[PDB]
């Protein structure tokens, strides 16, 4: 079965910079739908990046032109790349795999001071 | 192939005979008497001869012609009585086999179709069938009715002068091994025939079922140097045989005249002479001229007898193939229509790259699951896959949590309606179109309600008949709508738990397609269905939407959450 | 089927057979030579026993046996030689018929095809041709060396005792008119057996071309069902024939024994015996004896040989209908284009009703129409105008200035390159499906060119061989969106001046319909062009767009005007 | 062939109402889309109202809820009731069917004051 880990980073200042990693196994890497999705502690799951089988990247209007995803075919991971980080930022985020109704990541707490 | 015999394909088709076995048994009987009239008929030479006409007393020409009058009545009676039975049971077994070739093509799995092509299974069904029934009844009847023939004449020479049978007997085998030869040389020339004949049915098929891309494309002179070939080539097999067949007859005649030609030479002697009378040798010289005539009858027939031989043991080797694997064993009732692909991964057969590869796939009851992806991309292969037409590599597909091969094809069959993506429909009234399967079982009142659902009843009430108008070969009397329409409902007439919309409503326009999607909404509330569009308007309120690409899912969710996430579907969506 | 006799069928046979005279002629010859040997043969007895074997002088039967194998191998080449000719001209005969029926059904109007079924066709051509050719070759053959041998016996009989032949005479009368009624019972049998052939054959067909439709509504029972039926009324009609054919020959062997009563009776008087010896008339008896042998003969055969006579009655009143009518003689090179209905109104063939009402449509040259509507309305109808599948009413359809009616079909048809709505593809390769009427024509890097334009390469680059990768049946080795883009090659392989894309679009998704639009937007800058489209997005840039609603022409104009004036179309692309 | 004639008005006072009338002759005329159109002086054609087989009409928005048309099966005749003129409505009007490239009227000038 498709399962993924996150390997991300924990406490990080305002303006800074951080890359979560993800690796996914178990699945035909290079065609299905990968996607970090956030959860702020009151709101609900919200999209933040998504790419596709071209590398055709997607980013939420709320973050776009501040993060960066990609993904590596012979190490089948995907990595979200921050910069300028917010305090709204502050979030758990998890991987994806093909669609919302895919399989999901444990989580990994992101904080910004 | 492989040949056989004559005595071996009668042992093949014993089985079938024994049924008949009465039939049989009084031809054979009526063939005893005939054969004995024939040769006592003959053997009045003796004492119309010997017991001279003026030499000897009349008595004999006093009844000779009421012994002849009655003889004749005997022998048409009899002959009557074996000709009409064995007649009648060749009938029967023909008409078994008929049925029992149908029935195995019925029964073949889907790939089989996929590789054959119509013409050659019509012609085993049509041209083979037919060598048989014309083999066993007329070329049949011939040989039983001279082989009787000879018998009685070897018995009276062998009677009046055995010193002569013995030249019969030193050459009756070499006249059978010469028939066994010629007879497997017609065999093999009989089963190319077969071949041909299914090149020739397969030829004329391709034209008439593609006469509009002929006409349109020009394609007459194409058509007709295939047909031109393929005619010839039947021609020259023909020849074949008769090449075969004359050639023969004169050497078995030769071989026979031989005889005569030893019995002259004998009674030349003067140590044979003057031990039997001129009208013994009345009858034996008489015998040997009246046995050359059932020997050519014989010859002759053989090869028609042959080209049912060939057909018999064509037909043997196709009633043992091996049809559809159905070893399950549970029949189920109604399906609750938990539809679950778990890891499946599907090669089609002789293709060496998968059509599907990891299918991970939950269709919950109740629950409509819409497939969307590009073309050529693997939907209509999970169609397939459900109703079990393909059989799987690894992974299970399991309804109400059993594997869809541990349930009776039947009973699997039942669950499932299907509109496929190429809508087939019949030479029937559109009522006996709706109701295809089960017109015994649904009334009028249910296939109208069908109709009415599937927005059908606008169209059918301007027909000439309605319900009961005659559409075309495979609806050609129909816009291609409306044949969608017809199509759909014939599925929607059977409450299936599990439904299946190959792409439904291609040919169908946006009101149309609404009207029925809006009827689909009420009835299938409660019902799996599986629904695979092109169009995203027609799947915007499944329960799940499922993206596949080259033959893996990509992407799953519903249309909100998938219209955010911008993945594929969000780009098919903005694209449309 | 209105009956002729059988010097009326070979009457309507004759010009067939008259290239193939010289066969004809030599197996006459040999027929005559072979006739002269079997009666020579048997007029042995003469001297044999007249001149007796220790009676008189041995001379004869020094000489006798060699006479009798120099006899025999004359017959045997003979034989040989007849058979074999006769049989090439029959073959030659049946071929040609085959051809000729071949050539006839594809020259027949679509309107002929729409009311028939394939399955009666494949029969005309598969079981009837067979028939004649099974008859013509061995019952034939059977039948004129059995009434060879009859003429021989009979010219032998009178010149020994013409006292006899006298009742030779007087029966004969009576045996020509019981064969005369029992032949044509055995046509009208016949071609009742034809027609459910034709039966057997359209139920087989049925089953084989919608299996998939059988197994999953289950209908095995209702076409075994069926199969039951029509074969059982085979067998009963096989079973009518043998009826006749089995009460016929004893009546008529019964009659020619009369003849042996007679000559016994005769005997018997005293004032006929004295005249002659013990020779000939032992010689008369085994003649009589020796005749009524063939007599059977001719009888059975000529029950075999009546099929094939009504067979060939059949395909002359077939080769007669009426074909397509094509009376337009002026063949144009390459129309510029320029189609134009003007006030055409056409009704289907028996359905009292107008398809088309009053349709004044202009398609200029080098211009783009598109027909919308909803579905049923009436577009793939104007598209088969066009094309003179079937012909109008009222009205004119002009191309470059001329009445369709007045070109030549081949030469209309050359300027016009259709995608249908059922896409009808062949078993062949991908690249004789694209160049599917002019393989010789058509380099491969046409054909890849072609193909790239219709978005079909990146599939095809996939498959086991590339072009030269054999579909299936029906193209059912592809997927449908797959089949949709092949018939788009075809179509665009041929730079004809009128394109007709009857919804080609209709199995593709958004991306891959966009690609061949954009591909036919540069292609098709220049050619007419007709589409008929239910996706608006298609359309959006034709010159000219019409709206057809229930058979007449509701609005017209390009999309940009047509949206405003908010009519018919407002509303379809509002609600899209 | 389809001709139609227009027989309406001439000159009227702001704020009148008139009638114009269009005899369809030689058509289908349950089915066909007929259509009123007008022409200022200076501006082009102009499409004023359209009504189709269902009597579905459908007006332009510069004109909406003043204007009315209407067709009679029985006369052949299609009708456009004007109420609460302008000056700005002073034009030349044609009636049309089948279409912007179907067929037209002569026209009929109307003026009001
Ligand atoms: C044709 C000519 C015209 O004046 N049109 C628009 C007029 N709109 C009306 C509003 N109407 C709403 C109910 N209508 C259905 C019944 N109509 C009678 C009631 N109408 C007042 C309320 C009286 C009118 O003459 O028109 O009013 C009868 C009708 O079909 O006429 O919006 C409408 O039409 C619906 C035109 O379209
Ligand atoms: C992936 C991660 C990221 O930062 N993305 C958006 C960044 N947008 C960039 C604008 N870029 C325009 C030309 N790009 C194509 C060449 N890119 C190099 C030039 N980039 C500056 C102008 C440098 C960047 O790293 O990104 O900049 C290379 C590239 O593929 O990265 O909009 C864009 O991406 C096009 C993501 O999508
Ligand atoms: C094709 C149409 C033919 C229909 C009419 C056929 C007429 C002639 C049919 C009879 C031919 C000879 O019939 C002969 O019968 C015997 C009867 O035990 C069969 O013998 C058979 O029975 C034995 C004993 O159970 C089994 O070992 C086996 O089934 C088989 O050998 C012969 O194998 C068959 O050749
Ligand atoms: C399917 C069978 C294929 C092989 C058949 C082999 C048998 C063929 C021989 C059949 C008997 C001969 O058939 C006979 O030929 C003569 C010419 O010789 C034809 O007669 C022809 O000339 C006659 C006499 O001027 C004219 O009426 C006319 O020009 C034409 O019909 C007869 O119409 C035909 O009945
Ligand atoms: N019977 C078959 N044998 C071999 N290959 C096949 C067969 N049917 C389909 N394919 C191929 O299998 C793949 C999956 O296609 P299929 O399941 O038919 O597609 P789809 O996604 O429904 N296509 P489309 O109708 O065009 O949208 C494609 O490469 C087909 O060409
Ligand atoms: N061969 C036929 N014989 C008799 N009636 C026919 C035939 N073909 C079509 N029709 C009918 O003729 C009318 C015109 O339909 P047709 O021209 O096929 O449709 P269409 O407008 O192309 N619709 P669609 O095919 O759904 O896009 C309809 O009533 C058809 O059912
Ligand atoms: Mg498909
Ligand atoms: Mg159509």
């Amino acid at each position: 079965q498709m399962q993924l880990v996150e390997s991300g980073g924990g406490l990080v200042q305002a303006g800074g910079s951080l890359r979560l990693s993800c690796a996914v196994s178990g699945s035909i890497f290079s065609i299905i739908t990968l996607a970090w999705y956030r959860q702020a502690p009151g709101k609900p799951r919200e999209n933040v990046a998504t790419i596709t089988r071209g590398s055709r990247t997607s980013y939420a209007d709320s973050v776009k032109g501040r993060f960066c995803i990609s993904k590596d075919n012979a190490k089948s991971t995907v990595y979200l790349q921050m910069n300028k980080l917010k305090p709204e930022d502050t979030a758990d985020y998890y991987c994806n795999a093909e669609g919302p109704a895919g399989y999901w990541g444990q989580g990994t707490p992101v904080t910004v001071s | 192939d492989k040949d056989l015999s004559t005595w071996q394909t009668f042992r093949r088709l014993w089985p079938t005979i024994a049924p008949f076995k009465a039939g049989l048994i009084v031809a054979g009987v009526a063939l005893i008497l005939n054969a004995a009239s024939d040769t006592f008929m003959l053997s009045l030479l003796k004492p119309l001869l010997d017991d001279g006409f003026g030499k000897t007393d009349r008595s004999v020409l006093v009844w000779m012609p009421l012994v002849v009058i009655g003889l004749m009545i005997l022998r048409g009676i009899t002959s009557y009585v074996s000709s009409y039975c064995i007649s009648w049971v060749s009938g029967k077994v023909v008409m078994t086999m008929r049925r029992r070739l149908f029935g195995h093509m019925m029964g073949m799995p889907v790939s089989f179709f996929d590789k054959q092509s119509t013409g050659t299974l019509l012609s085993r069904i049509t041209y083979d069938s037919e060598q048989v029934a014309s083999s066993s009844s007329g070329a049949l009847i011939t040989v039983v009715r001279e082989g009787a023939s000879i018998i009685g004449l070897f018995i009276m020479m062998f009677y009046y002068s055995w010193q002569l049978s013995i030249i019969l007997i030193v050459l009756a085998p070499i006249v059978s091994i010469a028939i066994r030869v010629v007879s497997k040389r017609f065999r093999n020339i009989s089963k190319n025939m077969q071949n041909t004949m299914g090149q020739v049915t397969t030829s004329a098929e391709q034209m008439l079922k593609g006469h509009k891309e002929v006409l349109i494309f020009g394609g007459q002179e194409v058509e007709t140097k295939r047909f031109d070939k393929v005619s010839n080539r039947m021609r020259l097999q023909g020849m074949k045989m008769v090449s075969a067949s004359s050639i023969s007859d004169p050497i078995i005649q030769l071989i026979a005249s031989l005889a005569l030609a030893f019995v002259l030479y004998a009674a030349s002697f003067p140590s044979v002479m003057d031990s039997l009378t001129a009208g013994t040798i009345t009858v034996v010289f008489s015998s040997m001229i009246a046995l050359m005539r059932p020997l050519k009858s014989l010859t002759n027939v053989n090869a028609q007898f042959q080209r049912g031989m060939a057909a018999c043991q064509t037909l043997f080797t196709i009633l043992d193939s091996e049809q559809e694997k159905d070893e399950g064993k549970r029949v189920i009732e109604r399906a609750t229509g938990d539809v679950e692909f778990r890891n499946v991964t599907f090669t089609y057969p002789g293709r060496d790259v998968p059509a599907l590869r990891n299918i991970n796939l939950k269709i919950p009851a109740g629950k409509t699951v819409a497939l969307v992806g590009r073309s050529g991309s693997g939907k209509s292969t999970i169609a397939s896959l459900i109703t079990r037409f393909y059989d799987i590599d690894e992974g299970e597909i399991l309804m109400d949590g059993h594997d869809l091969r541990e349930y009776t094809l039947a009973s699997l069959r039942n669950q499932v309606a299907l509109v496929s993506q190429n809508v087939h429909l019949f030479n029937d009234t559109v009522a006996n179109n709706i109701a295809y399967a089960r017109t015994e079982q649904y009334s009028r009142e249910q296939i109208e309600e069908a109709a009415r659902m599937a927005y059908a009843m606008d169209f059918i009430n301007k027909m000439d008949n309605g319900l009961d108008t005659v559409i075309g070969e495979n609806g050609v009397l129909l816009s291609g709508g409306q044949r969608q329409r017809i199509a759909i409902a014939r599925a929607l007439l059977r409450d299936s738990p599990i439904l299946i919309l190959d792409e439904a409503t291609s040919a169908l326009d946006t009101e149309s397609e609404r009207a029925i999607q809006a009827a689909l909404d009420e009835l299938q509330k409660n019902r799996t269905s599986l629904v695979i569009a092109h169009r995203l308007s027609t799947i915007e309120k499944a329960d799940e939407i499922v993206v596949v690409e080259d033959g893996v899912i990509v992407e799953r969710g519903t249309h909100n959450d998938l219209l955010e996430h911008r993945g594929v579907y969000a780009q098919l969506h903005k694209m449309q």
